[PDB]
């Protein structure tokens, strides 16, 4: 029987800060047990001041991001060049993902910008177009190892402050970019030991006011 | 949903219906009518698959209004029914089918007769004294097949109803939330709000 | 899951958790499981999906060219309706939804339907829907009267929730309440599990089984 | 006879061109654009004086901050409302957001064409489609059944349009408050319509930002009309 | 499961001397359950005779085809449709259900009233005609009926012999299936007149 | 939906620093027959690209009048068809990758693995893979089926990164090559020792090679092997 | 299929199709509708040049749309009937789904929006109908009283009539017609409504029918005798 | 005469009465002028307003990235035949990931003309397109006709009074193609020939539109305060 | 193209009538006259045959006079051929009627039926009209015995007594005199070849040129039969009445 879904393995993550925004994802590409590419890039800058990363079966992925970037362009030309603001690209997604319901684009979608009042934005995509703003999110093979280890450094969760014994909370500090691309590459670093299907190469996609600005790091290739 | 009686006598139809409506594990509601009226004499109560039991019902129910309008007329109990049949007849044969069994009791106000009608999802009819859908007859028409008579009145065919819904609460796993019993004469359509 | 909404004397509490998992594996603490379809009109997800957010949105949308057309608001069995006769013609295709459409007009008066993606609609005064569903049940069938205040029933809602949170592994995360009156629903705040937990255990002395 | 998308020798298109003349013989309808919102102003016109004039809905709703104004064959504009309508609402669902006015009145103007040999003739009626939105702020458009729209700082359209229009020509201007607007609607509708400006002959509406689209109390726009009686009568 | 054998009964037709008999048990079932004892499977369209087994629905929607059929029939034609043809518009309008087709047993009986010729005849689900001098059977004892009708059946009876030999085939077949019995009627035909019999047999 | 029925084995390629390589060999199999030993799966578009095809060979033969197709209707009207308006290899292969994944979308895919090699205007290698299920990837050595797991491991010692392409050259990169080949004769029970192989360069251009063999094999060592533990005769 | 437009404009701006069936309006028997402070009243012409006919089985010119809605017309008879059963089936359509009988307005808006159509849909032509839709919205009080025509327009009405001679009956009603005070009576509202089709009818015999609808789907049809009544009363506090 | 009915009817002379008549909807337009370098290509529109009151009708329409037109005629028709030219450059992107060629593009305009004027019911396009773009064989200005001719030229101009700017344009010829690497002198080269087809009204903020597109120069519009420049 | 031949069946004139409905009506006044009256026993439906031959067939022949269901019968004025295509979707009314609701189809519901198809005729399609009235006699437990008529236009209405084809004027004003409402069906079949006998246009009134049939409760115990006449029978009852 023929089987139209794939794994293509890969992990990526999302970070919202206070006023920027990171979309990492691993430059592997797999299939079962044999590397593709070490270098085969996933997260996309799909103008606008928005990135995204449709993680799971590449070629549903590369679908998505297409239609998506297609979405972009005639968005600008229907209404007078406006700018897509993030939450409306991601109600767009959602109607993108609901049209395959019944035969889905096997994909774990997040996307990442800025929201209209310049705060960081991030949202968080299940294949049949389920949908929420979020502060943190990993996706793909090692979202189960990234994760928690986010849920402890990012919103400092279980940790209290020392003395009070669990009566006082530690406060919800902001994170700088410069803190926040060091807890991206100590997950994939650590992804990339636990994981098969993680390495050779972590590409991270930051968005400011400013715009998208790339930052690329070897990895393992074991 | 579970189950649905119907008795007719002398110059009344009756028709018992379960008030439980159970959706996996939990019972959702316990005073739930399985019935709709179709014109001022005639009452329609039925039980099968969940939404499509509703749906069929106010279809049905939709379509009759439409010709008691048009028409300025009431339909016969017997005309009705074959209508109701051949819904579920053509029903049978779709893509998806109507998962409905019912029960269509009439006064026929020409014939001054009052007449019950049984008619299962494949649009199986049948004219009865008494009938029932699902396990509900098992029960019951044993004691229906001794107790009935074609000239009881309306109080003793709610005794003899009592009797049935007795011996369901008694011998039936489920809890069925008891029965909404309703009565159909010549004066039309009314519920006994106490059984 | 577990999303409950009841009617009483103060109009509707609707209370939902907030947990989200794909098998053993929490896939998010901060659901949203109440649609605000719009700011008179209510809807909970349960159910397992997109489904529920999808079609409700789409709801609003419904309910907005209604009230365009007529030039009135939208009944709460007009609106469920609505949603079940669509999801209805998606029978067997494999929609996935367990809703409770709660609101509050002038001809109807506080009003919850229960809408299925078997087709069943069900009118009702409390209702309760998700796999922690039957510990919500107890405590709410214990407690409820229709003569509960604002702040009790509220209140009722919240530890409903918590109830299930507790028990049930799907459930958890954070408890969302909302207060539905005729001029609109009132949101009452996230409830972190974890904190209320400790909160009610002390003020309350309940879940003596568990050390603290 | 001949066809009905047929070019005249001039280089128009015939049945277009005659669906005009059904719009001059419809009732007034002014609108106005300010920097504090855009006002809306209709004649009823009613046959009869058994004919209870509220019931004259000639002014609509499209959103909550889209407004519009019919003249000519209004019975044409109810399939062309209802469009709009669902225009705005779809985008909504769609995008999270409200619709620009300009693209609103872009998807009402792409029906206009769609007749042939699709609906069988143009429509025989005008929109006035006023509203307000994040980017260009306070608009007004004039949408045709040519499929052609322009913007306007103010437009009338029906009978009495090319006597209203030299009028509003002359009295617009950049700094125009609210309530001058209101006002020069009532004057420029009391000018060209037949019968004496009262509440209930005539209606007024606008569109602001805080509160969106409203349509007037005959309380309210009696006021309004005898707030303007006082100010002519002042010189 | 088996639509054919949901609701059960039976028919059985017969040729004597100068007549034709069909004859069928009254019961309708829900597989164990009893449900009604007055469900007849004959019906008739004018002089012509027509009994259904199988699925009790399918029963009644094509005796109500066939009614239509044969009423439009007369209208177009001026005459009551015969035997000979209606068995062969029985044949055509199942075979247009071929892959779909309605769960039933049919069994035409007739006399000709041109001819004066006893005529039966019997199909199968999807249309094809089984045309025998002697008898049809059909329904959930028809291998009872077959036993009984292949032994009791003798050529060129007379009415009044024949409502015997087939009252006794119908009944002590029905008595060997669980599906079948409840009551049942017997159809004695003649050129121009039809005796109908209800007889007593055991109820369970 | 459908099962391949006479099939070609991998397909192997590599960047080097003027231009890329490709080869694969020559036989359609029939299950384990190896029916058709004269079957050309290297299939050159225009003189810039050759797409390699793997898989199904009545697909692979679908595949191949669709390009001669698209070269005739490139020229329609088309005065610098042999010039600026030429076809690429980024536009050839993006055509493949719709109709493939397409075709999966269907639920009818075509049955192969194909690697689209050429040189681009700017003088770019250009070098991606596309499947049966729209699957896309680059990489500077690609092969289909066995090959992924015993040529790749091999033209990978030679051009590990991005950084190692200008240091390669044309005769160290087709060496490398011809070795998979034979690596894949020795090892892949539906592979033929006759195979083609393609060199697009930027400056030499198209250069194709049919009638290739594996040569310089070994098998001496086998003399010495006997039985499969104890035996000693 | 046929996709002819019928239905186009002219130089002056006009659709001939739309005013050609306003004219089979015009040439239709009067109908009439008066709504009082708690009815309303719709009485209807029936031409007296057919006599022979079956009063009992014959069309009644008012029908009713739902048990609380009714409509009467003037115009193409055949072409009544079309109105009417999309109507009645919308009327139930709107039960099914909205689970609230219609409001007499969207009723109206329904019909009208047919007719509507067929003045811009390709090889059709217009409905030779005009209607007078009257009834009571559900649990209200309020009397309704709306009026459509060919080219799709409606509206609400104190009091209306169309058909045959309606300039005279309207010319009697807007004089005869108080706003400030309706009929206030069930009497009053009917007499109203004889009195405005005796300036037009000819004999007050059986070329007179009305209909009263009340709230909460009370509508009734007066008998030959009961008009009769009216028609006496009237004439004779006329005789002064 | 008798052969204008409809577009299916030649005359006796061999004369289509419609597409001559769309034709003149063409000329009672307002004028557009088109000229190009080697590097770049340039659109400069005289907008046309209702009345003071109202805002001046857009002329300028971008089709992608390297391309995009200006009208003359009915603007509805200029919308559909531009959106059609967005999908079909869209199209060539998505599936061979090739921008489409600009002498493509009006091949693929001049086809879907013509049906319009072979068919029964039907009418020709209300509109003259002038398409600039800058593809892989450099800078391109097209001028298309509803007719279906489309004609690729060095300048053109299209609209009422266009006559007195193809004219400037034809003597300038040699002088504006060598307008390399400036775009600024390309575009007044165009605003200056757009100049020889005004009478009375002269070239003010809002009414004029001028487009550009070049070699590292995707397709942009100015309108407003950003043509000001150039007055 | 093909506008240029268009007929434009489906219009209104300036006066607004439709022009195809005025000149089918105009056709119909040329066909043969056929008469129905009503009395309390039952209904009478005469016709008359156009000018026929001595060579004609009488005996198989049917013009005028056919049969939808037992209790439903009509009388024919126009093209034959037209109103046979309605007839024959009548009588399939007639039997979808019964196959649902299991009961025989109401008069009025299958005289709306076929009106309602008239009509359509008359409003969209670009077709010409049907040129057909029909002469509706039927019985049904509701209102008994009934008399319609229907007409191109698609518009139908109930009569005691009517005529329709040709001098229907004259007939009607006969008839008009005549009839009273506590008439049997012997006094209706008296009247009806009465009114034949004055307003035919040939020399006299034979046996030949008649279509005649009843519709009596004259049947065995409640219930109703139809009687087509046959050519020895129409002779009889000419006869009988005085007429030859
Ligand atoms: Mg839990
Ligand atoms: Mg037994």
């Amino acid at each position: 029987q023929f089987n139209p879904y794939g794994d293509n393995g890969g992990t990526i993550l999302g970070i919202a800060g206070e006023d920027f925004a990171v979309l990492a994802g691993d430059t592997r590409n797999i299939t079962d047990y044999s590397i593709n590419s070490r270098y085969e890039p996933k997260v996309f800058d799909c103008g606008d001041n928005i990135v995204m990363s449709a993680n799971g079966f590449a070629a549903d992925g590369d679908a998505l991001v297409k239609r998506f970037k297609n979405s972009v362009k005639w968005y600008h030309f229907d209404h007078n060049d406006k700018k897509l603001s993030i939450n409306s690209a991601a109600r767009n997604i959602q109607h993108l993902l609901y049209g395959k319901r019944f035969f889905p684009y096997y994909v774990h979608t997040i996307i990442a910008g800025l929201d209209e009042d310049g705060k960081g934005a991030v949202y968080s995509f299940d294949p049949v177009g389920s949908y929420e703003r979020e502060q943190c999110r990993a996706g793909g093979a090692a979202a189960s190892l990234i994760m928690p280890f986010l849920d402890n450094q990012v919103n400092f969760k279980n940790q209290y402050e020392p003395g009070t014994n669990g009566k006082v909370k530690k406060p919800l500090k902001y994170l700088s970019v410069e803190e926040v691309i060091k807890l991206v590459r100590d997950s994939f670093t650590s992804a990339t030991e636990r994981h098969i299907q993680v390495g050779d190469g972590l590409e991270i996609l930051i968005v400011t006011k400013d715009g998208v600005r790339k930052e690329f790091y070897e990895l393992k290739r074991d | 949903m579970d189950i649905i009686l119907g008795i007719r006598v002398q110059d009344s139809v009756i028709l018992a219906s379960s008030k439980a409506v159970t959706r996996g594990i939990s019972v959702l509601k316990d005073s739930d009518d399985k019935t709709r009226q179709l014109s001022p004499h005639t009452l329609m109560s039925f039980a099968g698959e969940a939404g499509d039991t509703v749906q069929f019902a106010e279809y049905i129910q939709a379509n009759i209004q439409l010709y008691s309008i048009r028409e300025d007329y009431e339909l016969s109990p017997q005309a009705v029914s074959s209508f109701v049949r051949q819904e579920l007849a053509k029903s049978i044969r779709s893509r998806r089918p109507y998962q409905v069994n019912v029960l269509i009791g009439g006064y026929d106000k020409k014939k001054n007769k009052p007449e019950l009608y049984q008619i299962d999802y494949l649009g199986t009819k049948v004219e009865l004294p008494y009938g029932a859908h699902g396990y509900s007859g098992f029960y019951t028409f044993s004691l229906l097949d001794h107790h009935y008579r074609p000239d009881m009145t309306t109080e003793e065919g709610l005794d003899l109803l009592k009797l049935c819904v007795q011996e369901l609460e008694k011998r039936m796993p489920m809890d069925f939330k008891g029965v909404i019993v309703k009565i159909v004469d010549k004066d039309g359509i009314r519920q006994v709000d106490d059984f | 899951t577990t999303t409950l909404a009841f009617r009483f004397q103060g109009g509707i509490i609707v209370a939902v958790d907030s947990r989200a998992t794909a098998g053993n594996w929490v896939a998010s603490q901060t659901v949203k499981k109440v649609i605000e379809i719009n700011p008179f009109l209510l809807g909970t997800m349960a159910g397992g999906t997109v489904d529920c957010q999808f079609w409700e949105t789409w709801l609003g949308s419904q309910c907005r060219l209604h009230e365009l057309r007529e030039k009135e608001r939208i009944s709460v069995a007009a609106a469920s309706k609505i949603l079940s006769n669509l999801v209805y013609q998606y029978k067997g295709a494999g929609l996935s939804m367990g809703t409770m459409i709660c609101g509050y007009t002038r001809k109807e008066g506080p009003t919850i339907y229960y809408v299925d993606s078997d087709g069943t609609r069900l009118k009702g005064d409390i209702f309760c829907v998700g796999s922690g569903q039957t510990f919500a049940y107890g405590v709410l069938d214990s407690n409820y009267k229709w003569d509960l205040s604002v702040e009790d029933a509220l209140y009722l809602g919240k530890r409903s929730i918590l109830a299930a949170a507790h028990r049930d592994a799907y459930s958890g995360g954070s408890v969302n309440l909302y207060h539905v009156t005729e001029d609109g629903w009132i949101y009452h705040g996230n409830h972190d599990v974890g904190e209320l937990f400790w909160k009610v255990k002390e003020e309350e002395g309940s879940f003596n089984n568990v050390i603290g | 006879d001949r066809g009905v998308s047929t070019f005249s020798p001039e280089g128009r298109l015939f049945q277009v061109e005659y669906s005009l003349e059904a719009i001059k013989l419809g009732s007034t309808a002014i609108g106005i654009a300010t920097k504090e919102g855009v006002v809306l102003g209709v004649e009823k016109r009613a046959t009869s004086p058994l004919l209870e004039s509220d019931s004259i809905e000639k002014i609509v709703e499209i959103d909550r901050h889209i407004g519009c104004a019919m003249s000519g064959l209004t019975a044409d504009a109810r399939s062309m409302i209802e469009h709009a309508r669902t225009a705005a609402v779809t985008h909504n669902l769609y995008y999270d957001e409200d619709i620009n006015v300009e693209s609103l009145t872009q998807s009402v103007c792409d029906l206009a064409l769609r007749f042939g040999e699709l609906m069988s003739r143009p429509f025989g009626v005008a929109l006035l489609i006023a509203g307000h939105d994040a980017d260009d702020g306070y608009q007004l458009f004039h949408a045709e059944p040519s499929g052609t729209f322009y913007r306007y700082n103010a437009k009338a359209i029906g009978s009495g349009s090319e006597g209203a229009q030299a009028e509003l020509l002359n009295e617009w201007h950049s700094s125009l408050t609210l309530k001058e607007a209101e006002l020069l609607v009532l004057k420029i509708l009391k000018q060209v319509m037949e019968e004496k400006l009262d509440e209930n002959n005539a209606q007024l509406s606008c569109i602001t930002k805080q509160d969106g689209f409203k349509i007037y109390d005959n309380e309210k726009t009696a006021e309004l009309i005898k707030e303007l009686k006082e100010k002519e009568a002042a010189e | 499961s088996d639509p054919s054998s949901i609701n059960g009964g039976i028919v059985v037709a017969m040729t004597g001397k100068d007549c034709v008999a069909i004859a069928c048990d009254l019961r309708l079932g829900s597989q164990s359950l009893g449900v009604s004892n007055k469900f007849e499977k004959i019906f008739h369209y004018g002089h012509v005779f027509l009994g259904i087994t199988g699925l009790a629905t399918d029963v009644t929607t094509l005796n109500e085809m066939f009614r239509y059929k044969t009423n439009l029939y007369k209208l177009k034609e001026e005459r009551a449709i015969e035997p000979e043809t209606f068995t062969q518009l029985v044949s055509s309008s199942l075979y247009e259900r071929r892959f779909g087709p309605y769960f039933v047993g049919p069994v035409v009986a007739g006399i000709n009233s041109k001819s004066g010729k006893p005529f039966i005849a019997g199909f199968d689900l999807i249309g094809c005609i089984d045309e025998a001098k002697d008898f049809i059977v059909s329904g959930t004892a028809s291998d009872q009926l077959f036993g009984m009708c292949e032994s009791l059946y003798e050529p060129n009876l007379e009415p009044e012999d024949l409502f015997e030999t087939i009252s006794q085939a119908l009944l002590n077949a029905a008595d060997r299936d669980a599906l079948s019995g409840w009551g049942a009627v017997v159809y004695i035909i003649k050129k121009d007149e039809v005796v109908k019999r209800y007889l007593k047999m055991r109820q369970d | 939906t459908q099962q391949p029925i006479v099939t070609g084995t991998s397909v192997i390629s590599m960047k080097y620093d003027n231009g890329v390589i490709i080869a694969a060999d020559n036989l359609g199999s029939y299950g384990s027959l190896l029916r058709f030993n004269g079957v050309e799966r290297l299939i050159p578009v225009g003189d810039n690209t050759v797409v390699g095809i793997s898989g199904d060979i009545s697909d692979m033969q679908h595949i191949e009048r669709l390009l001669k197709d698209l070269v005739t209707e490139n020229a329609y009207d088309n005065p610098l068809a042999d010039a600026e308006e030429a076809l690429e290899p980024s536009y050839i292969f993006e055509y493949l990758a719709t109709v493939m994944y397409q075709r999966r979308s269907k639920m009818n895919p075509l049955w192969n693995a194909i690697i689209v090699a050429g040189v681009q205007s700017n003088g770019d290698q250009f070098l991606r893979y596309v499947n049966l299920l729209g699957v896309t990837y680059s990489s500077p050595t690609l092969a289909t089926g066995f090959g992924a797991h015993m040529a790749n491991p091999l033209l990978r010692k030679v051009v590990d990164r991005e950084s190692d392409i200008p240091k390669t050259t044309v005769q160290v990169a087709e060496e490398a090559i011809v070795n998979a080949m034979r690596v894949l004769y020795y090892r892949d029970a539906r592979s033929s020792r006759n195979f083609s192989l393609a060199i697009i360069d930027k400056n030499t251009g198209l250069t194709f090679k049919k009638n290739l063999q594996v040569e310089n094999m070994k098998w001496d060592f086998a003399k010495d092997i006997k039985g499969y533990g104890t035996q000693k005769i | 299929g046929y996709d002819r437009a019928l239905s186009i404009f002219s130089p002056d701006g006009h659709i001939f199709q739309v005013e050609y069936a306003l004219e089979a309006v015009k040439r239709g028997t009067c109908a009439v509708g008066v709504k009082g402070k708690n009815c309303v009243v719709l009485g209807c012409e029936r031409r007296s040049t057919l006599k022979l006919q079956d009063t009992r089985i014959t069309p009644s010119k008012v029908s009713k749309i739902d048990s609380h809605v009714v409509l009467s017309f003037s115009g193409l008879n055949a072409d009544s009937r079309i109105l009417i059963e999309k109507a009645r089936v919308e009327a139930q359509s709107h039960r099914l789904t909205l689970e609230d009988p219609v409001t007499v307005e969207y009723l109206t808006r329904y019909v009208a929006g047919v007719q509507q159509r067929y003045t811009q849909s390709g090889g059709v032509r217009p409905f030779g109908v005009s209607t007078l839709i009257a009834g009571f919205d559900p649990r209200d009080d309020e009397p309704k009283l709306y009026q459509t025509e060919p080219s799709g327009i409606y509206s609400s009405w104190s009091a209306q009539t169309i058909g045959r001679n309606s300039k005279t009956v309207r010319e009697f009603l807007e004089k005869n017609y108080d706003r400030k005070e309706p009929p206030a009576t069930v009497e009053e509202c009917v007499k109203l409504t004889v009195r405005s089709l005796l300036e037009v009818v000819q004999t007050g015999a059986k070329n007179i029918e009305i209909t009263v609808v009340k709230p909460d789907s009370d509508i009734v049809a007066l008998s030959s005798e009961e008009i009769n009544q009216y028609v006496t009363q009237i004439e004779q506090e006329k005789q002064e | 005469n008798n052969y204008d009915g409809d577009t299916v009817t030649f005359s006796p002379t061999g004369r289509l009465f419609q597409v001559e008549y769309a034709l003149e909807a063409i000329k009672q337009g307002s004028v557009t002028v088109g000229l190009r370098s080697n590097t770049h290509a340039v659109l400069v529109a005289l907008k046309r307003n209702a009345d003071e009151l109202s805002s001046y009708q857009k002329k300028i329409i971008k089709c992608d990235e390297h391309m995009g037109l200006s009208l003359a005629g009915l603007a509805p028709d200029a919308r559909v035949l531009s959106n059609y030219l967005r999908q079909q450059c869209n199209y060539s992107s998505l599936v061979f990931n090739r921008k489409l060629a600009v002498e493509r593009a009006g091949h693929l305009l001049c086809d879907k003309a013509q049906k319009n004027t072979q068919s029964y019911g039907g009418r020709p396009y209300g509109v003259g397109l002038l398409i600039i773009g800058y593809d892989k064989s450099g800078a391109h200005l097209l001028e298309f006709q509803p007719s279906g001719n489309v004609t690729e030229l060095y300048g053109t101009a299209i609209g009422a009074r266009s006559q007195g700017a193809k004219t400037y344009l034809e003597r300038t010829l040699d002088t504006f193609i060598k307008i390399d690497g400036n775009p600024d002198e390309l575009i007044k080269a165009g605003v200056e020939a757009i100049s020889q087809s005004l009478r009375d009204e002269s070239l003010t903020v809002d009414n004029l539109s001028i487009a550009i597109v070049g070699k590292d120069t995707p397709f942009t519009i100015y309108d407003g305060e950003a043509v000001a420049k150039y007055i | 193209g093909s506008r240029r031949y268009d007929s434009r069946t489906t219009i209104f004139s300036p006066e607004g009538r439709l022009y195809q409905v005025e000149y089918a009506l105009e056709s119909i006044s040329h066909a043969g006259t056929a008469i129905g009256i009503m009395a309390s026993d039952g209904i009478v439906l005469a016709a008359e045959r156009k000018v026929t031959s001595t060579l004609l067939e009488q005996d198989t022949s049917t013009e005028k006079l056919y049969k939808l269901n037992d209790k439903i019968a009509v009388a024919v004025a126009g093209l034959t051929a037209d109103a046979e295509i309605l007839i024959n979707t009548a009588r399939i009314h007639a039997q979808n009627y019964l196959k649902t609701y299991n009961e025989d189809i109401p008069v009025e519901i299958l005289v709306r039926r076929l009106s309602d198809i008239k009509q359509g005729y008359t409003q969209h399609g670009g077709l010409r009209p049907f040129g057909v009235s029909f002469i509706y006699a039927g019985y049904d437990d509701r209102y008994g015995y009934q008399l319609y008529t229907s007409n191109p236009s698609g518009n139908y209405t109930g009569w005691k007594a009517i005529s329709v084809g040709a001098n229907t004027s004259a007939a009607q004003t006969l008839l008009q005199m005549d009839y009273k409402d506590d008439m049997k069906v012997d006094d209706a079949i008296e009247l009806a070849l009465k009114t034949l006998s004055k307003t035919t246009d040939s020399s006299a009134l034979t046996y030949d040129r008649l279509e005649f049939a009843t519709i009596r409760k004259g049947a065995n115990d409640g219930e109703v039969y139809q009687k087509i006449f046959k050519p020895q029978e129409i002779k009889d009852i000419l006869v009988k009445t005085g007429i030859t």
